[PDB]
């Protein structure tokens, strides 16, 4: 069989030049889950241009300068995390792929997280001034608590431990941005910036699959390690999440300082930390109570919260 | 005679949730060439795979094809006491919508909704709801 005596180009390029290269085979698929994910993320393609946030101007102009600045700062902070994941995180996963299709799916992830980062620009272009925009960028660069979070993850992407790189790749869409995503849902529960929330919901529809897929591939790799190394990787995950929860809490208490949103934002963050663990195959230690947010804010996330007959 | 019929893809999230429950469970096969016969009353537990499609919510593919094939057999259909559905709230208005779709098609109660492999509380609650469903 050609497949067992050949390597994918990315394997050839970075790991093994002793074998000839095989073209991707979409006709004989190793893992049907890859086809399931590829079909959904490509069929779910969208651009921020096709959501008109001009209809948010009325509700935006009613907000005072402090709230407008909070929104601009929060979203520029999320832009940084998407820039990290698009330019470093998702592309770094390509060479560590178990399957050929996975290599192309992570190329889609990198592009679409790029679209996420671009979408915040579309919102700012419509609502904010040139001064408000540059102020948010200055604020992100000089915010040490903000900078600490991506600075903690990037080393895993550039280092030579594929499993630790994969955990980081799941943690970004699985956890790190939800502290910020609380704000648009909080506002849309008060009928404020409703079209902005439609962009957030399209972003979440991508990130939920990104977290699932990175988590799915992590579980397939760790399952091949000895029981000892599996226990070591589980300890690393809980230790890394503990550290990242610490940095996120520090950041959100500064971000939401004087707005009183930090408590709910952190509970929403921990809710998603629980789902991050579950999609890595580990039990969530968080209770229903300590991950609870206001029903009206959760309603903005989800209102839901061949047949022969 | 407490019994669960469930479906789970290769990711085995729904499988792991069901194996934590008290009641005996039977898996609907992933392979579309394979079918099962169930001749005892069961609660159906299934994940959602519509992928947050919008036309308004597009419920196409919410119910996996293997679950449709299973329910299409009227011998299997008649034994369903109710449906529990799973998914992820980050799919928004498409969250766990396999449940409502099956609830409507079968005329059976939507008993519960959960996420991924479920929490301690989900196990506790689903154990109780299944016990009450079979007793009542
Ligand atoms: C391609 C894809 C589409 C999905 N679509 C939905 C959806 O429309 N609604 C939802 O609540 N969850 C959705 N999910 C989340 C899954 O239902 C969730 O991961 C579930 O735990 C999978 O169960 P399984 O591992 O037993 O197949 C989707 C997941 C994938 C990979
Ligand atoms: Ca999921
Ligand atoms: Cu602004
Ligand atoms: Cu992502």
């Amino acid at each position: 069989n050609y497949y067992d005596r050949s390597v994918s180009p990315v394997e050839y390029a970075y790991f093994d030049q002793s074998q000839n290269m095989r073209a991707i085979n979409w006709n004989k698929i190793v893992d049907e889950k890859d086809l399931e994910v590829w079909n959904r993320v490509t069929q779910n393609f969208w651009l921020p241009e096709n959501i008109p946030v001009s209809n948010d101007l009325p509700s935006w102009n009613e907000l005072d300068d402090d709230w407008q600045q909070l929104i601009t700062r929060t979203f520029t902070g999320l832009t940084l995390l998407d820039t990290v994941q698009s330019s470093i995180g998702d592309v770094a996963q390509i060479k560590n792929s178990l399957t050929e299709q996975e290599q192309v799916i992570y190329a889609n992830f990198a592009f679409m997280v790029g679209v996420h980062a671009r979408s915040y620009g579309t919102i700012f272009s419509t609502l904010c001034t040139s001064e408000q925009i540059e102020e948010a960028h200055e604020w992100v660069v000089d915010n040490e608590a903000l900078q600490a979070r991506p600075k903690a993850l990037i080393p895993f992407y550039t280092a030579d431990d594929p499993l630790k790189s994969k955990i980081a790749a799941a943690l970004m869409p699985g956890f790190l941005l939800y502290g910020g995503f609380y704000l648009p849902f909080y506002l849309s529960a008060r009928g404020k910036l409703p079209n902005t929330s439609d962009i957030i919901r399209l972003i979440l529809r991508d990130k939920v699959i990104h977290n699932f897929y990175s988590g799915y591939k992590y579980q397939l790799k760790v399952a091949k390690l000895s029981p000892e190394k599996q226990a070591e990787m589980k300890q690393f995950v809980f230790d890394l999440l503990d550290k990242m929860i610490g940095l996120e809490k520090t950041y959100l208490h500064q971000l939401y300082d004087g707005f009183g949103l930090a408590d709910e934002a952190i509970r929403f963050s921990l809710y998603n930390a629980g789902k991050f663990l579950q999609n890595l195959g580990y039990e969530s230690p968080f209770t229903k109570e300590e991950t609870r947010i206001a029903p009206e804010v959760f309603a903005q996330l989800s209102a839901r919260a061949d047949w022969d007959f | 005679k407490e019994l669960i019929v469930y479906f789970s893809t290769q990711s085995n999230n729904t499988h792991r949730f069901v194996q934590k429950l008290d009641a005996e469970s039977i898996r609907i096969p992933i392979d579309e060439e394979e079918r099962i016969k169930v001749d005892e009353d069961y609660v159906l537990i299934v994940p959602t795979y519509s992928g947050g499609k919008v036309t308004q919510v597009d419920a196409h593919g919410a119910v996996p094809k293997q679950v449709i094939h299973f329910l299409n057999d009227p011998d299997n259909r008649k034994h369903c006491l109710g449906v529990i559905s799973s998914g992820n709230t980050n799919f928004g208005d498409s969250f766990a919508i396999a449940g409502p779709v099956i609830s409507y098609k079968l005329k059976v109660p939507l008993l519960y909704q959960f996420e991924l492999i479920g929490t301690k509380e989900d196990v506790e609650e689903v154990n109780r709801i299944i016990s009450e469903t079979f007793n009542a």
